[PDB]
């Protein structure tokens, strides 16, 4: 399940190049069945006509900018004790280990905890990824009619490759 | 924008001279001649061949335990001390233990918060605090690897009573035909390369000028080039990707200076927005070279150990000085010149970055660390350029050059020039191959 594996992941903010209003995504299409718009084609605020499929260099740019945030989190070590009476938190991997990891320092009982785990890390990167990956998210569609309208209307050879862009600023880190 | 840098006055002011700086026309024979540039690096057999992706604690755990322990091994061999004690061992005799320094806190060393954490193979990572009251000389930092002798006799803490000094790897020897290299001038440069107001790189181009002029045989350019803490960078002002930007800036450095037939050598920071954000970092992707080009422009990881005409150059743009130097804690009387202490560290711990924990916003990946931020021996020249006041400083045998930044805010910057040429073999070994250095104003 897709809406719960991505649960916990941050949402891709960007703000419009024209009227300023902050852009949220978490789905390549926004709304539902029938009125059912690539999120990316209007802005959020409805007095802004711009539409940010216009701004995809800013757009990866902002991207850029949130990976290289994620990772340097990750990166940064946070540690933080798994003992609720102790919760210690440091950024020092101590190298004493007991059975499974980091031997807290303060109390000396409990094991030392990533703060922002591996797998927060890659699951967030995987939520960037797709949210970006129309051919993926039009291939959910049950019907080769929904698709292929929608398809035919928003997704040219263009605007897909727009998306595909997008989907792997990824890895260029 | 820029209004203030483009009327500045100071243009070409040097600000400190090293060595025979008189005596040497800051020129360079451009390409002419034999320039030889090579990549160093320091084998190793050790790592296993399959790594993941991001990194696992237990990874972390055994690239500090065999800094501690390879470090001690050698100091053992060196002060020939004949054995380790345990940190948790108590004893009535004095001991000699081997550990790393650390703070017992999430703040700031200071003298009463030293900890010692061993290494696995004698201590099995155990931290005992120290008492530094006994202790009539020291310079400690986080990440440090010592040998110290004290009492122990609880096994609750150690009280210093002597601090064994670091030992640096040998300087480089060189072979004849390194004795047969004439004189080379090697500029050295680091970012940012555009005013904080503006996006015009003004100093940039300046700098350009600058090197077509004097002609060098080598120009070595820090990053960042599209710097990740500019106000129009962070705020995603710009209409073009990052990625573009950058190869522009580069474009414009090899284009506008194809005419001076000096060697290229960029190094990446960790604040070039565009790349890979985790140090070690390995190269800049540029393709966008002629095949003239190409033998004029050479990209190297960060860090980088460089042999010039056999001259070997430590390179780093990462701001190891004023993050080691917000670390550390001294004591002695106070004829003491901090950055000596801070550079002596840099040479005697064996490593580019030695700090640990880093300073809080480094991403250091520890396997990858191991294997291509050690030095492979004790650098002639080490280029640090740092936030801290540009200076030439010559320590344990190395001439240590902070050539400052290029721009400083709104204000200009500096940027550095060095001499060289290995003296005639023999004689009390260590001639450095560097000349003269002068730290000049863009
Ligand atoms: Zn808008
Ligand atoms: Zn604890």
């Amino acid at each position: 399940t897709d809406e719960e594996k991505y649960r916990d992941c941050e949402r891709f903010k960007c703000p419009c190049p024209t009227c300023g209003t902050e852009n949220i995504y978490d789905n390549v299409f926004d709304g539902s069945g029938t009125d059912m718009e690539p999120s990316l084609y209007r802005c959020s605020n409805i007095d802004c006509k711009a539409s940010p499929l216009t701004f995809t260099v800013q757009l990866s740019n902002k991207l850029i900018m949130d990976i290289r945030r994620f990772i340097k989190k990750y990166y940064d070590g946070w540690l933080i004790c798994e003992e609720p009476t102790c919760r210690n938190r440091t950024r020092h991997l101590p190298l004493q280990f007991s059975r499974t990891g980091p031997l807290c320092p303060a109390c000396m009982k409990a094991t030392l905890q990533p703060e922002y785990s591996d797998k927060s890390l890659y699951t967030q990167l995987c939520f960037y990824r797709y949210i970006f990956d129309a051919e993926c998210a039009l291939e959910k569609l049950t019907t080769d009619h929904e698709k292929d309208k929608l398809k035919k209307q928003f997704f040219t050879p263009k605007v897909l490759q727009d998306y595909r862009k997008l989907k792997n600023t990824a890895e260029q880190f | 924008p820029s209004q203030k840098y483009n009327s500045r006055s100071n243009r070409g002011e040097v600000v400190t001279s090293f060595g025979l700086a008189q005596g040497v026309s800051w020129s360079g024979r451009g390409g002419a001649g034999n320039i030889s540039l090579k990549v160093l690096g320091c084998p190793e057999a050790l790592t296993g061949s399959y790594k993941s992706m991001f990194q696992k604690l237990p990874d972390i755990r055994e690239v500090l335990t065999c800094k501690i322990e390879e470090l001690g091994s050698e100091l053992k061999e060196h002060y020939k001390i004949e054995a380790f004690t345990p940190l948790l061992a108590p004893a009535q005799e004095p001991v000699t233990l081997l550990g790393q320094i650390g703070c017992d806190s999430n703040g700031k060393l200071n003298n009463k918060s030293v900890i010692l954490e061993g290494d696995r193979e004698h201590s099995s990572g155990a931290q005992i605090p120290v008492d530094l009251s006994e202790l009539k000389e020291y310079s400690l930092f986080p990440g440090q690897v010592v040998i110290m002798e004290g009492i122990n006799t609880t096994g609750r803490k150690l009280v210093a009573t002597k601090l064994y000094e670091g030992v640096p790897l040998p300087f480089y020897q060189p072979t004849e035909e390194d004795a047969d290299f004439e004189q080379s001038m090697v500029l050295v440069a680091c970012g940012p390369y555009t005013t904080s107001d503006s996006i015009t790189y003004d100093p940039l181009l300046d700098l350009i000028a600058v090197i077509n002029h004097d002609r060098p045989d080598v120009c070595i350019l820090f990053g960042p080039f599209l710097d990740a803490k500019h106000e129009q960078v962070e705020n995603c002002l710009l209409t073009s990707p990052f990625e573009d930007i950058f190869k522009q800036c580069l474009r414009t450095i090899i284009e506008g200076t194809r005419s001076s037939g000096s060697h290229l050598v960029f190094v990446p920071s960790l604040r070039d927005v565009h790349h890979e954000p985790v140090y070690p970092q390995p190269p800049f992707s540029y393709s966008d070279l002629s095949r003239e080009d190409k033998k004029q422009v050479q990209f190297v990881s960060e860090p980088c150990s460089l042999s010039i005409n056999g001259v070997i150059f430590g390179l780093t743009s990462t701001d190891l000085l004023f993050h080691l130097g917000a670390e550390e804690i001294s004591s002695s009387s106070g004829t003491s010149d901090r950055f000596s202490r801070i550079l002596k560290h840099i040479l005697t711990q064996r490593s580019y970055y030695p700090l640990y924990p880093p300073q809080e916003d480094m991403a250091i990946d520890y396997e990858s660390f191991y294997v291509y931020a050690q030095l492979p021996v004790t650098p002639d020249v080490l280029i640090i350029p740092s936030e801290l006041r540009y200076f030439v400083k010559d320590v344990l045998g190395c001439v240590c050059v902070n050539p400052g930044r290029l721009t400083k805010g709104q204000v200009g910057g500096t940027f550095a020039r060095l001499y060289l040429r290995r003296p005639a073999a023999d004689g009390a070994e260590r001639q450095s191959p560097c000349i003269a250095v002068q730290v000049v104003r863009i």
